[PDB]
């Protein structure tokens, strides 16, 4: 059956740091996928989109965010230098003419410097 | 020969406002590359379908040329070729995994030279020639989309000539010179909301080639 793996499922980092997070893929081969991050038990909004690769497409929530679709399997979601102000919790989805496919969520803690 | 572009001719990249990442992506380190093969199959009548594994990273098995013309299909069907291009995948459809690309064939037998070839490349950055390099070849008649492809190639490694969302520059265009004959492309999208990578690569599917010998590559750039 068709999944989703995001990695890791809880990070911290510093104000400053470059961060990324993965999606991959497990037994399936869709074109779209997604990433999302959730505010404070609330709706997920979208950072970015891929309908295939070399696809990413702006979301709702884009800015000071990057990411990489180099592959079927794997989209992956930049944080060029992390802000404490992106510390949430973030989902990746895939999806494929019908159905999605979420991921666990990955918890991230952006704390800041010395 | 072309008419070099006239002021408000050249697209600008701050009238396009979706992600460059999706033209960036397009010159990456990845490519089509294949040597000495046949056509294996065809699904419209101006393509060809080469069977050729993308070994790195498993994106494809099979790839859909695509030509301007039957002729150029018709051309270079049943022929051994070399095969680069710069390929996509999103509104790529033809009757596995797959890709799709615009021209980039040239006959295999009787092309290939003994040495590499070099071709200069001068990059002018607001009508000044601040920097220069050289491109090489193994291909006597070799595609405009090769030499293309290993300009700008080196033009993002080391000049950020495309980032995830935007450029530094505003206005680019590459010229292709042939002793007297000469012609260019606009480096930079189309203006509005999303890049539609199959119509830009489009523009490669007339197949041009030059005399890897007595070509020389002109960029030139603008900014903001
Ligand atoms: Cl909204
Ligand atoms: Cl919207
Ligand atoms: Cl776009
Ligand atoms: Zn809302
Ligand atoms: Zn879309």
């Amino acid at each position: 059956e068709a999944a989703v793996t995001q990695s890791p499922r809880n990070k911290v980092a510093v104000t400053g740091e470059k961060v990324t997070l993965s999606c991959k893929q497990t037994n399936s081969y869709f074109n779209n996928m997604y990433w999302y991050r959730q505010d404070t038990g609330h709706e997920l909004r979208l950072i970015f989109m891929s309908h295939g690769i070399r696809n990413v497409e702006k979301g709702d929530i884009p800015d000071g965010y990057k990411a990489s679709r180099p592959s079927q399997e794997n989209f992956s979601l930049i944080l060029e230098l992390a802000t404490p102000s992106q510390t949430s919790v973030y989902f990746c989805a895939s999806g494929g003419g019908g159905t999605l496919y979420f991921g666990a969520g990955t918890r991230l803690s952006v704390l800041y410097g010395s | 020969s072309q008419p070099d572009p006239k002021p408000d001719e050249l697209h600008k990249s701050s009238k396009f406002t979706g992600l460059m990442e999706n033209m960036k992506v397009l010159y990456d380190d990845n490519h089509v590359s294949a040597i000495n093969v046949k056509s294996i199959d065809q699904f419209l009548y101006f393509d060809l379908i080469y069977s050729i594994k993308d070994t790195k990273l498993g994106n494809y098995d099979n790839v859909r040329v695509e030509f301007k013309n039957k002729d150029l299909a018709d051309k270079y069907k049943d022929k051994y070729v070399d095969v680069f291009g710069a390929n996509y995948y999103y509104q790529c459809y033809f009757s596995k995994r797959k890709t799709c690309m615009y021209g980039g064939v040239t006959e295999h037998n009787g092309n290939q030279l003994d040495k590499y070839r070099s071709i200069t490349v001068r990059v002018f950055e607001d009508g000044k020639n601040l920097l220069s390099f050289d491109v090489q070849t193994n291909k006597k008649k070799v595609t405009a989309q090769e030499l293309d492809y290993l300009t700008r190639h080196y033009l993002v490694k080391n000049k950020k000539l495309y980032e995830f969302n935007n450029s530094p520059y505003e206005t680019g265009y590459i010229k292709f010179i042939e002793n007297e004959n000469s012609f260019w492309y606009d480096m930079m999208p189309a203006p509005g909301d999303k890049f539609d990578q199959s119509k830009y690569l489009m523009m490669y599917n007339d197949n041009k080639m030059v005399d890897s010998k007595d070509v020389k590559i002109e960029v030139y750039l603008t900014t903001k």
